C-alpha cells in the first residue's frame, strides 16, 4: 500500500530553486589577529584604523575554508550543507560521519572509512549547490571608486557589508599594505554588470552577466545544472500541440502568439529516461496483486465518468416478460435466466485491464463455473454456460478460448465424448484448470478429431470459437514530441486491443448489430437452440418447454443492447484518450488469438548481474525475476453489462465527449510525473558512479580519490553506502517516498536494468534501455577531480608524516618542511617494517631490537618506515617500547598514511614551545580502529624584527600541505619573520592578468575566487497559466 | 494512408470438406485475412509503420501493386485445410504466391506476356518476430529463389490440392540447409547478377541487382 | 527524403590506432555509459555561457572530436562483415547488447584475448547491420549523430553547416512556433531542438525540420552582417552584444524597423570554419550538430568531390561528382567582414569597429597560444606512451590559421538573399 | 487586474451587476500581455529594494573615519450698455 500509493501519485522533486546571494563555497577566515597596535608601525598607518571596510581579512594569518552557501540567500533549503571550521579547531567529525559506528573515541575516526566518507561529502557538496543564480538589480556608482559601474544589490538588511567582499577592485589604495598592493594591480574595468539581454521595455532583463566574487567550481556546477534544465524546456505552443494531439480533438486549448518574457518550464525528457523508470515501476509490483488492483479501479471510475454508456438491466426483464410459456410447466426458461443473471464494477475493470496485460492477467473467477461441472440436462447449467461464453472473451487470459470450449465439454460428459490428451486433463477436469498453453487439448487445435457424428454439438462449438473469437487490433495514442514514450515491447503511440476496433463515422448513433461481439452472442444462442432441437435431446423435454426455451433464446439474440457496438466504436477511443493522463503508463504484450506458439509465457526484469558477466544481454536470460499476477472478475456481471447497454436518448458523440473530457485535461499531474522520472534516473547513475569508487564494477569510470585509503568493501558495506547516497538525494529534492529502494536489494555492485518476455515457442525478446547521461554524477566526479588538487582546502592533508625530534629556532612551516628532513623507502640506510616484525628484549645492558622486513634486527634508533596499520595493531606495546626513544633519543619514524585530517596550533616564536605533549597524546590515542587529527605546531608570522627562541617539534609532513594559507600580515607592508605569503594571484586570474578573457576558468588545478556569473530571471509559471482551454 | 480491408478471394461451397483432393484456399476464404494500406509513396507507408504493430508480418508486391502502392498486413487467422500443419495468413499468402511464380517460371515463353513479372510477396517489415527456423523464414528463401528464376525439380499440378501443399510444406520443413547463395533481407529484393529475371528493368523501386552474386 | 544511410569514421593523425585511449574513454563514459553522447555533450558544454575546459578535455571542440573517435572505434566491431557484436573488445570495452545501447568493461575471458585492430577513414552503411535496418526509428535517432560525426570527419577542418534560404518554407505552423524563441540564445534553442528531434525524428518537410533550417539561416545571415536590427528577415535576426569575445552569445530577437526584401527561389550552400579556433566556438559547433539532425530525414545536396580529401569522395549519400562546394573561412577575418558590412549600412561607427576588431585580436591570440600549447602537450605524451597514443583535440596545421576564401564565402552567404 | 478593474467599472457605468462589454475573459488568450508595474526599475532590475536605498547601501561601504440691448455683429442680446462695450 506504500507501493500502491507511489504508483498513483509519487512525490514530485523540487527542481527549480533560486539563489540571490553569492555563488561561492569557499570563505577566507582570520586565524591569528593583526599585530596592531605595535611598537614600530604607528597605528595611523593601518587602514583598519580608519574603519575602512576591506575585501579580505586584516590579520596576521588567514586561511581558506569550505562552507557551502555561506553567502547564499535562497528560496528553498536543500538541507545538505557542508560546513567546516577553521583549521585551528577540530574537524574530525566530518570524516567519521559514515562507517564509524564502531568507533569509540569521539576525537577519533577510522581511516579505512576515509574515502567512503570523503566521497559522500563531495556528493552533498554538489547537492547543496544545485540552484539557479537569480538576478536581482543594480544601482550606478555615485562615487569615483569605480567609473560609474552598475553594482548589483543583494537582498536582506545588513547589506552594505557585501559591497566590499563583492568587488575588491573597488577599494581605495592609500597603503602599501599587502592588500592594497593586490587590489592596486588589478584591472579596473571588470566589475559590476558586464552585459545583459533587455527585451521588453519596462520589464526585467532576461539575464545578465556580471563580475563579482564567487568560485569557479560551484559556478561550473550550477552552470551544467542550468544546462540540463534548459534542455527540458518546452514552450506553450509545443504544449498546445501535445495536449491537443492526445485528446484526439475532443478538447481544444490555446497558446498566445506574441513576444514572451522567457519562461523556464522543464518537462521534456528522453524516451530512454521514461523506459528506465517504467521498469523500476514494474519491478516493485510484480506478483503482488493488491498493488495493481487499486490502479485498475481508479481507471475504472475515470471511465464510468466519461463514457456515455449506461447499464440498465430493466432491458432484459422487459423483453423477458413477453416470453410465451405454459403455467402448468415445471421449468421457466424466462424465470431461471433472470434469477441466474441477478441484475458495473467488473465490466469497467476488465477494460482497464487491457492496458496492463504485461503484469496483470484478468480471468473469470472460479466461483462462476458450475460446482460439479454441470450437465446439459439442467436448464440451470445451460444458462451457466451461456453466461460464461459471453464473458470469457473480455478477459486478457490468453487461454480463455480453450476454457470457453471445455466449459461445455464438461457438461457434455457421457452425452458427447471427445479424445483428450491424457489421463490427467480429462474431459471432466474443471474447465478453469486449462490455464497454460501446454494444456490446450489436441482436438481443440485439430477440430477433425471431434466426430461430427458422435459429437455434433461439441464440434460445432469448437468451429465457432475458431471462426468467431474476436480479432485483436490497435489504436494510436499519446504525443511523444513532449511526453516521450513509455512503451517497451510495442512501438511508440501503439495501444493494443483484444478486440476489433472500427471507428464510427457518425455522431448520432442508432442500434447496430453489425458488430464483432454481436455475432458472438448470436452464434452462442444458435448453438444452444441446436443443442435443444437435437433429435436425441429434444425428446426429454415437454413439447412446451422447448417452445419457451427457443423463444427465450431468440429474445436474447435479438436483444437491443448497445454494449457490443460501444465496445467496437467508442470504448477504444475513450481508452486512447485516457492513456496519456495515467500516472502508470500502459504496459502490454501482444494479444495473439489462437496462435498459441506466440502466447506469452513469461515476463521478467533484472537489476543485477552474475559472476563475471558484464554485458546485460548475456546475463538477462538468467538473472531476471518473473513478474505478473492474475486478477479474477465476475462472469455474471460482465454478461449483464454486455446484455443491457444503453445510450442516452439524444446522444451526439462530438458534443458529449467535448464536455466529459475537458475537466480531465485540466490535471497537469502528468507533467509533474515527468520531472520525477527525470530524477529517478539521475539517482540511479549517481549510484553506480559513486559505488564504482569504493568497489569494483562493470562500468568504465573515472577515479581520482584512490590515494585516500579505503577498506576491502563487502556487498554489505556497499549497500550501506548506497543507503546514504539514497537518503541524501531524497532529502535534497524533498522526496518522502521511494527512490532506489527497489534496486537496493542486497548487493548494488552490479546493478543493471533490462526486461524481457518470452513466447511459448521459446522465442525471447530483450529490451536494454540506453542509459542517458547524468549531471549530478558528472558534477560529483568534477568536484572530485578538483579535490585532487585543492584537497588542503577541505581539511585534508596528503602524503605521510614523520614523527621525530627537531629542535631549532628556525621558522619553517611544519606543513612545508625542508627537504633534508624527509626520507623515503628508497633513501639509504632506512629500515622498513613488515608483518613478521617482532621485538627481542635487551639483556645485561645490551640494547633491545626489533625485526626488519628482511629479517635484520636493529636497535631503537635511525630512520624507520611504518605503515600506519602496523602501529595500530600494536599501539600499547609500541608506545611503551618506542615513545621514550622518539622523545629524548635518536629515533625517527615515518608513518605511512596516504591521506589524513589535520589540525593546527599556532605559537609565539619568541617564547619556548615544545610540541611533545601534543604528539604524545596523538600516538597514545591511536587504535586499531581510530586515529585523531594529526596535530601541527606552526609559528605566527610577524611584520617586524622579533627576537628568537628555541622550539622543539616532533611532527612534520612529507609534502606541501600549506595550500590552505591565503595570506600573512595581510594589513602590514611585509612579513619579516615566519612563513610569508602574498594574496594568491593565481586565484584572481581574471583580475591580475589583463590578457585573459573574462570567461576563463582554471579548473581543475586552481579554483578562481572571482569570476563572471550569469544570473537569470526567467519566469516559472504553472501550465494552466499560459496554456488555456476553451470550455 | 488509406486502410482497405482485403476481401475474400475464395468462397467455399457446401461440398467442401478439407478432403485430400480439395483445393487449398490459403485462408483467403475467411473474414479478414489481411489489411491493406495504400498511399502514393513508400517513404510514407514506411513511416506509417513506425507507429503501428507489424508483428504479424508486412508483405509487399513491388511489381504491379494490384491497385496502387500498398503494404499488406497479415491477420491472425489460419489455414487448417492442409494437415498436419497450421499456417498463418502471412505464411499462407507467401506460400500461395511463391508457388504461383515457381509455376510461371516454367511456362515462361519469351513472346507470351504475364500479369506480373514477379508474383512473390516480399516480407518488408516485422522480421524480428520470425526465427531462422520458422516456416515464415524459409518461405522467404523460396520466394527469393522463385523470383530469381529457380524452378522446382518437382512437377506442379495445374490445380493444387491439400495433399500436395501438405507434402510441399513437409519438404520445406525437413532437415538440411540452404544450398543456394540467397538469403532474405527486409531491405530490398536481391537479384543475382546472372539471373534471367528482368523486373529491375521494369520497376523503379524495390529490386537491386548485386554484381558479385552469381 | 534520405534513403541512403552511410557515415564515415575518423582517420588517424598519422598514428597507428584511433587517437583515443582508455584514460580518455573512461572520462567520456564517466557519468553516462552510452557512446551516443549528444545529451551528455550538451551538459558539459554548458550553454556555451563561458569557456568550457578540463584536464583531458580542454575545449568543446575537443570533446566533440573525442566523441567521434570513440564511435569510430567501437562501431567497427558490429560492422564487421559477420556482424558479431560482443565477441571482441576495443580497449577493454565491449558492447552491452546487439542494439548498441552502451559500452562496458570486457569480461575477463575477452580481456585475455587481443583487441580489435581498428582502421582509419572507413565508410559504412547502416542498413548493412540487421538491428539497425529492422528498427527504422532506432536508425533515425542514431543517424542524427552519426551524421554530426560525418560532418566533422569529411575534411581536416571544422564542422560543416548547411545554410538555406527559401520563402516557401515559411508556413503557418512555422511562424507560430518560431515566435516562442524570442529572447532565447542560439544555444538555448538548439538544445531543445536536439531533444525534440531525438524523441520524434523529423520528417522530410516537417514543421520542425523547416524551422530548424530557418534558424540556421537566421544565425548565419546575421553572423556575417547581412541582417540586423535595421534590416531584418521578416522582423527576425540574431543579436550579439559582444561580437569578437572569446565566448559569444547570440540572441534571437525582433525589430519592425525594416524587413529586407527577399528574392523568390530556393538557395543553399555549405559553410565550415577552417581556423583551429573553432574548437572554442559553441555556436559554430551546435550549428553543425543541428544540420546533423536535419540529415536523419532529409537528403541534402551533394558535396563536390573536389572540395574534400580523396578518402572521403563518392560516398553515396554525401559526396558526389558534380555537387556544391564547401565554403571555408577564418573566424577572425569574418569578424571584420561582419563589421565592414554593418558600417557600410551605416549602423556602426568606425570607432566601434576598431573597438571590436581590437578585442577580436586579443581573443585569437589567446585561443591560439592555448591550442598550440595543448597540441604540444599531446605529442610529448605520445612519445612517452607509444602504446596508448591519442589526441585530446583534432590535429591542425600552421597553415589552417590563414585567411583563404574567408572573404569569398563571406559574400557567398550574402548572396542567399 | 487592470482588465478586471475596467470591465467592472464598465458595469457601474451601465447600471448593471454584470458588464455586457468586458475587457477580461474574452475568447482571446492574452497570456503574454504585459502592463507597466512599479515592480521593475530602469535597468531591468527588481524594485524589491528602492533605488535610493541601494545607492545608499552601496556608498555606505566606501566610507571612512578619523582614527582614534442688441449686437448687430453677432446678433447676441445683451442687457447693459457696459455689457455691450
Ligand atoms: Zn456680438
Amino acid at each position: 500500500n506504500k507501493k500502491t500509493a507511489q504508483l498513483l501519485h509519487a512525490d514530485t522533486p523540487r527542481l527549480v530553486t533560486w539563489d540571490a546571494g553569492l555563488c561561492t563555497s569557499f570563505k577566507i577566515v582570520p586565524i591569528v589577529p593583526a599585530q596592531v597596535p605595535q611598537d614600530v608601525l604607528a597605528y595611523t598607518f593601518f587602514t583598519s584604523s580608519y574603519a575602512i571596510q576591506s575585501p579580505f581579512p586584516e590579520a596576521a594569518v588567514s586561511r581558506i575554508v569550505v562552507h557551502t552557501r555561506w553567502a547564499s540567500n535562497v528560496d528553498f533549503d536543500r538541507d545538505s550543507s557542508v560546513i567546516m571550521a577553521p583549521p585551528t579547531e577540530n574537524n574530525i567529525h566530518l570524516f567519521k560521519q559514515l562507517l564509524n559506528t564502531e568507533t569509540l573515541s569521539v576525537r577519533g575516526a577510522n581511516p579505512l572509512m576515509f574515502r567512503a566518507n570523503v566521497l559522500h561529502m563531495l556528493l552533498e557538496f554538489v547537492l547543496d549547490n544545485l540552484y539557479l543564480n537569480r538576478h536581482t538589480g543594480f544601482s550606478q556608482d555615485h562615487t569615483p571608486f569605480t567609473e560609474g559601474a552598475n553594482l548589483r544589490s543583494l537582498p536582506g538588511p545588513d547589506a552594505e557589508k557585501w559591497y566590499s567582499i563583492m568587488y575588491p577592485t573597488r577599494m581605495g589604495t592609500p597603503n602599501v599594505s599587502k592588500i592594497c598592493n593586490f587590489v592596486a594591480s588589478c584591472v579596473r574595468n571588470r566589475v559590476g554588470r558586464f552585459d545583459r539581454a533587455q527585451m521588453m521595455n519596462g520589464a526585467m532583463s532576461e539575464w545578465v552577466d556580471v563580475f563579482e566574487t564567487s568560485d569557479a567550481l560551484t559556478v561550473s556546477i550550477r552552470g551544467r545544472w542550468m544546462a540540463r534544465l534548459a534542455r527540458m524546456n518546452i514552450n506553450p505552443t509545443e504544449i498546445e500541440w501535445a495536449l491537443t494531439e492526445c485528446a484526439q480533438g475532443y478538447v481544444t486549448v490555446t497558446s498566445p502568439y506574441a513576444p514572451s518574457v522567457n519562461r523556464l518550464m522543464p518537462y521534456r525528457i528522453s524516451n530512454a529516461e521514461r523506459q528506465i523508470s517504467q521498469i523500476i515501476r514494474i519491478m516493485n509490483i510484480g506478483n503482488n496483486a493488491t498493488v495493481i488492483q487499486p490502479v485498475l479501479q481508479d481507471i475504472s471510475v475515470l471511465l464510468q465518468r466519461i463514457s456515455p454508456l449506461q447499464i440498465d438491466p430493466t432491458i432484459i426483464s422487459n423483453t423477458m416478460s413477453t416470453v410465451s410459456e405454459s403455467t402448468t410447466q415445471t421449468l421457466s426458461p424466462a424465470s431461471s435466466i433472470l434469477g441466474k443473471l441477478r441484475p458495473f464494477s467488473s465490466f469497467r475493470v476488465a477494460l482497464a485491464g487491457w492496458l496492463y496485460n504485461g503484469v496483470v492477467t484478468t480471468v473469470i473467477d472460479d466461483s462462476s463455473y458450475p460446482k460439479d461441472g454441470g450437465s446439459v440436462t439442467s436448464l440451470e447449467n445451460l444458462w451457466d454456460f451461456f453466461i460464461l461464453a459471453l464473458a470469457l472473451p473480455l478477459t486478457t487470459d490468453p487461454c480463455a478460448p480453450v476454457k470457453a470450449f471445455m466449459t461445455l465439454a464438461n457438461m457434455m460428459v457421457g452425452f458427447e465424448t471427445i479424445p483428450m490428451d491424457n489421463q490427467i486433463y480429462t474431459q471432466s477436469r474443471r474447465a478453469s484448470a486449462f490455464s497454460t498453453p501446454h494444456t490446450w487439448p489436441r482436438c481443440f487445435m485439430n477440430i477433425q478429431l471431434i466426430s461430427p457424428i458422435d459429437a455434433p454439438i461439441l464440434r460445432q462449438w469448437a468451429e465457432i470459437i475458431h471462426r468467431y473469437w474476436p480479432n485483436p487490433s490497435q489504436i494510436r495514442y499519446g504525443a511523444p514530441n513532449v511526453f516521450g514514450s513509455a512503451n517497451l515491447f510495442t512501438p511508440p503511440e501503439v495501444l493494443l486491443l483484444p478486440i476489433d476496433h472500427q471507428p464510427a463515422n457518425v455522431t448520432t448513433p442508432t442500434l447496430d448489430f453489425t458488430n464483432e461481439l454481436t455475432n458472438w452472442r448470436a452464434r452462442v444462442c444458435e448453438l444452444m437452440k441446436n443443442l435443444v432441437d437435437n433429435q436425441r435431446y429434444q425428446p426429454g423435454w415437454t413439447q412446451s418447454l422447448v417452445s419457451s426455451m427457443r423463444g427465450t433464446l431468440d429474445k436474447l439474440k435479438l436483444i437491443k443492447s448497445m454494449t457490443p457496438m460501444y465496445l467496437q466504436q467508442l470504448a477504444p477511443v475513450e481508452l486512447a484518450v485516457i492513456a496519456p493522463m495515467l500516472p502508470f503508463p500502459p504496459f502490454q504484450v501482444p494479444y495473439v488469438r489462437l496462435d498459441r506458439d506466440r502466447v506469452p509465457t513469461m515476463v521478467g526484469v533484472t537489476r543485477q548481474s552474475r559472476d563475471t558477466i558484464t554485458q546485460p544481454a548475456l546475463s538477462l536470460s538468467t538473472t531476471n525475476t518473473t513478474v505478473g499476477v492474475p486478477l479474477a472478475l465476475d462472469a455474471r456481471a460482465i454478461t449483464v453489462a454486455l446484455l443491457s447497454g444503453k445510450y442516452p436518448p439524444d446522444l451526439v458523440t462530438n458534443v458529449w465527449y467535448a464536455d466529459a473530457i475537458y475537466p480531465m485535461y485540466a490535471d497537469t499531474e502528468v507533467f509533474s510525473n515527468l520531472q520525477r522520472d527525470m530524477i529517478t534516473c539521475e539517482a540511479v547513475q549517481t549510484l553506480v558512479t559513486l559505488v564504482a569508487q569504493i568497489s569494483e564494477t562493470q562500468y568504465p569510470v573515472d577515479r581520482y580519490l584512490d590515494w585516500i585509503p579505503s577498506l576491502r568493501a563487502s556487498a554489505a558495506t556497499a549497500a550501506t553506502f548506497a543507503e546514504w547516497v539514497n537518503t541524501s538525494m531524497k532529502t535534497a529534492f524533498d522526496l518522502s517516498d521511494m527512490l532506489l529502494e527497489p534496486l537496493l536489494s542486497g548487493d548494488p555492485r552490479m546493478t543493471q536494468l533490462a526486461i524481457q518476455y518470452q513466447q511459448y515457442n521459446g522465442r525471447t525478446f530483450n529490451v536494454i534501455p540506453e542509459m542517458p547521461g547524468s549531471v549530478i554524477a558528472d558534477c560529483v566526479q568534477l568536484t572530485a577531480e578538483v579535490f585532487n588538487h585543492e584537497y588542503n582546502l577541505f581539511g585534508i592533508a596528503r602524503g605521510d608524516i614523520i614523527i621525530g625530534r627537531v629542535q631549532s629556532t628556525h621558522l619553517w612551516s611544519p606543513l612545508a618542511p625542508p627537504p633534508d628532513l624527509v626520507f623515503d623507502r628508497d633513501t639509504p640506510g632506512v629500515h622498513i617494517f613488515g608483518r613478521d616484525c617482532r621485538i627481542s628484549f635487551g639483556m645485561n645492558g645490551a640494547a633491545p631490537m626489533i625485526r626488519d622486513e628482511t629479517g635484520m634486527m636493529v636497535p631503537f634508533e635511525g630512520n624507520w618506515i611504518f605503515p600506519l596499520a602496523l602501529w595500530q595493531m600494536n599501539t600499547r606495546y609500541f608506545n611503551q617500547q618506542f615513545d621514550a626513544w622518539i622523545k629524548t633519543g635518536e629515533l625517527r619514524i615515518r608513518i605511512e598514511m596516504g591521506a589524513y585530517p589535520y589540525m593546527l596550533h599556532y605559537y609565539d616564536p619568541r617564547q619556548y614551545a615544545n610540541a611533545w605533549n601534543l604528539t604524545s597524546a596523538w600516538l597514545e590515542e591511536i587504535t586499531p580502529t581510530s586515529i585523531p587529527s594529526v596535530p601541527f605546531m606552526v609559528p605566527i608570522s610577524s611584520d617586524h624584527d622579533i627576537s628568537s627562541a628555541p622550539a622543539v617539534q616532533y611532527i612534520i609532513s612529507t609534502e606541501y600541505n600549506d595550500r590552505s594559507l591565503f595570506c600573512t600580515n595581510s594589513s602590514s607592508p611585509q612579513t619579516i619573520a615566519g612563513p610569508d605569503k602574498h594574496i594568491p594571484v593565481e586565484r584572481y586570474n581574471i583580475l591580475t592578468n589583463p590578457d585573459a578573457p573574462p570567461t576563463q576558468i582554471q579548473l581543475p588545478e586552481v579554483v578562481d575566487l572571482y569570476n563572471v556569473v550569469t544570473r537569470y530571471a526567467y519566469e516559472t509559471p504553472p501550465i494552466t497559466a499560459v496554456v488555456m482551454g476553451v470550455p | 494512408v488509406l486502410e482497405v480491408a482485403a476481401g475474400r478471394k475464395y468462397l467455399q461451397m457446401e461440398n467442401y470438406s478439407n478432403d485430400d483432393d480439395d483445393p487449398p484456399l490459403f485462408a483467403k476464404d475467411l473474414s479478414d485475412y489481411a489489411k491493406a494500406f495504400y498511399s502514393d509513396t513508400y517513404e510514407v507507408l514506411d513511416r506509417f509503420f513506425w507507429t503501428h504493430d507489424s508483428s504479424a508480418g508486412v508483405l509487399v508486391h513491388y511489381d504491379k501493386p494490384t491497385n496502387g502502392h500498398h503494404y499488406l498486413l497479415g491477420t491472425l487467422t489460419q489455414m487448417v485445410s492442409a494437415p498436419p500443419y497450421i499456417i498463418n495468413a502471412t505464411d499462407a499468402m507467401l506460400l500461395e504466391s511463391c508457388l504461383e511464380q515457381f509455376s510461371a517460371n516454367v511456362r515462361a515463353r519469351p513472346a507470351q506476356p504475364v500479369t506480373r513479372l514477379d508474383q512473390c510477396y516480399h516480407l518488408r517489415w516485422g522480421a524480428q518476430y520470425v526465427g531462422e527456423d520458422s516456416l515464415t523464414y524459409r518461405l522467404g528463401v523460396l520466394s527469393l529463389l522463385a523470383t530469381n528464376g529457380y524452378q522446382l525439380a518437382r512437377p506442379i499440378p495445374r490445380q493444387l490440392t491439400n495433399r500436395w501443399l501438405s507434402s510441399f510444406v513437409s519438404q520445406i520443413m525437413s532437415d538440411g540447409v540452404n544450398e543456394t547463395p540467397l538469403w532474405p533481407q527486409e531491405r530490398y529484393v536481391q537479384i543475382a547478377y546472372d539471373s534471367p529475371s528482368v523486373v529491375d528493368g521494369a520497376t523503379q523501386y524495390g529490386y537491386v541487382r548485386k554484381n558479385q552474386l552469381r | 527524403a534520405r534513403a541512403a544511410f552511410l557515415f564515415k569514421t575518423v582517420g588517424f593523425g598519422g598514428l597507428q590506432n584511433v587517437p583515443i585511449n582508455d584514460e580518455l574513454s573512461s572520462h567520456l563514459l564517466r557519468a553516462g555509459n552510452s557512446p551516443w553522447q549528444l545529451t551528455q555533450f550538451l551538459d558539459w558544454i554548458s550553454l556555451g555561457r563561458g569557456l568550457a575546459t578540463s584536464a583531458l578535455v580542454p575545449t568543446a571542440g575537443s570533446r566533440y572530436y573525442q566523441m567521434s573517435c570513440l564511435l569510430s572505434g567501437t562501431l567497427q566491431i558490429p560492422f564487421r562483415p559477420n556482424h558479431r557484436w560482443g565477441d571482441i573488445r576495443f580497449l577493454r570495452l565491449v558492447w552491452s547488447a546487439p542494439t548498441l545501447d552502451g559500452l562496458v568493461v570486457a569480461p575477463p575471458q575477452v580481456l585475455a584475448q587481443p583487441a580489435l585492430q581498428a582502421q582509419a577513414d572507413r565508410v559504412y552503411d547502416c542498413d548493412d547491420y540487421p538491428f539497425l535496418a529492422r528498427d527504422p526509428r532506432f536508425k533515425h535517432r542514431v543517424y542524427q549523430q552519426l551524421s554530426a560525426v560525418t560532418l566533422l570527419n569529411l575534411t581536416g577542418f571544422g564542422p560543416i553547416s548547411y545554410v538555406r534560404v527559401d520563402e516557401d518554407m515559411w508556413s503557418g505552423d512555422v511562424n507560430q512556433l518560431l515566435m516562442n524563441y524570442f529572447g532565447h540564445t542560439f544555444a538555448e534553442i538548439a538544445y531543445t531542438l536536439c531533444q525534440a528531434s531525438a524523441n520524434r525524428p523529423w520528417e522530410h518537410d516537417g514543421t520542425y525540420a523547416r524551422m530548424t533550417q530557418i534558424i540556421l539561416s537566421l544565425f548565419w545571415l546575421s553572423y556575417v552582417g547581412v541582417i540586423h536590427q535595421q534590416n531584418t528577415y521578416r522582423t527576425f535576426y540574431f543579436q550579439c552584444n559582444r561580437r569578437g569575445d572569446a565566448a559569444e552569445v547570440w540572441i534571437l530577437s525582433c525589430s519592425l524597423n525594416h524587413s529586407a526584401q527577399i528574392r523568390p527561389g530556393n538557395r543553399s550552400l555549405f559553410v565550415m570554419p577552417t581556423s583551429p579556433d573553432w574548437n572554442m566556438d559553441v555556436n559554430l559547433i551546435l550549428s553543425s550538430t543541428l544540420t546533423g539532425c536535419l540529415c536523419s530525414g532529409s537528403q541534402l545536396p551533394l558535396i563536390d568531390n573536389n572540395s574534400v580529401p580523396a578518402v572521403s569522395r563518392n560516398i553515396h549519400g554525401w559526396t558526389g561528382r558534380a555537387g556544391n562546394q564547401l565554403h571555408g573561412f577564418q573566424v577572425r577575418r569574418m569578424v571584420t567582414e561582419f563589421c565592414d558590412r554593418l558600417r557600410r549600412d551605416g549602423v556602426m561607427t568606425q570607432a566601434q569597429q576598431n573597438q571590436i576588431e581590437a578585442l577580436a585580436d586579443q581573443t585569437q591570440q589567446f585561443k591560439r597560444d592555448k591550442l598550440e600549447a595543448w597540441a604540444r602537450e599531446d605529442d610529448q605524451y605520445n612519445q612517452a606512451n607509444p602504446n596508448s597514443t591519442m589526441f585530446r583535440t583534432k590535429p591542425f596545421t600552421n597553415a589552417q590559421w590563414g585567411r583563404g576564401n574567408t572573404g569569398a564565402t563571406s559574400a557567398a552567404i550574402a548572396a542567399l538573399i | 487586474d487592470e482588465a478586471d478593474e475596467a470591465t467592472q467599472k464598465q458595469a457601474k457605468d451601465t447600471d448593471k451587476s454584470k458588464a455586457q462589454v468586458t475587457y477580461s475573459d474574452t475568447g482571446i488568450n492574452n497570456a503574454n500581455e504585459l502592463s507597466r508595474s512599479g515592480n521593475v526599475d530602469n535597468e531591468g532590475g527588481s524594485n524589491q529594494k528602492p533605488m535610493s536605498t541601494r545607492i545608499a547601501e552601496a556608498t555606505s561601504a566606501i566610507v571612512s573615519k578619523h582614527p582614534a440691448y442688441q449686437c448687430h455683429v453677432c446678433s447676441a442680446v445683451l442687457f447693459s450698455p457696459l455689457d455691450l462695450d
